[PDB]
């Protein structure tokens, strides 16, 4: 059981998709959407070319 | 050594583990220095009595 679920989408570039992580650097990871160090969670990407 | 070095030319998440070494080995020196005071001030208190 959990309290609360928040659910984000969007679409990535292949060049980057390993920028969404805790305490990662990149191009969009500290321009586009940040996640906090103690994130916990699941990130989930298929492709859809 | 200096962790403000550490803290500038390294990356904040990982920094981590260094500044936890760092901690667990000045916090255990601590510790010892601390075991062998309380000794030597029994002994002192056995010649003060």
């Amino acid at each position: 059981c959990f309290t609360n679920v928040y659910a984000d989408s969007f679409v990535i570039r292949g060049d980057e998709v390993r920028q969404i992580a805790p305490g990662q650097t990149g191009k969009i990871a500290d321009y586009n959407y940040k996640l906090p160090d103690d994130f916990t969670g699941c990130v989930i990407a298929w492709n859809s070319n | 050594s200096v962790l403000n070095d550490i803290l500038s030319r390294l990356d904040p998440p990982e920094a981590e583990v260094q500044i936890d070494r760092l901690i667990t080995g000045r916090l255990q020196s601590l510790q010892t220095y601390v075991t062998q005071q309380l000794i030597r001030a029994a002994e002192i208190r056995a010649s003060a009595n």
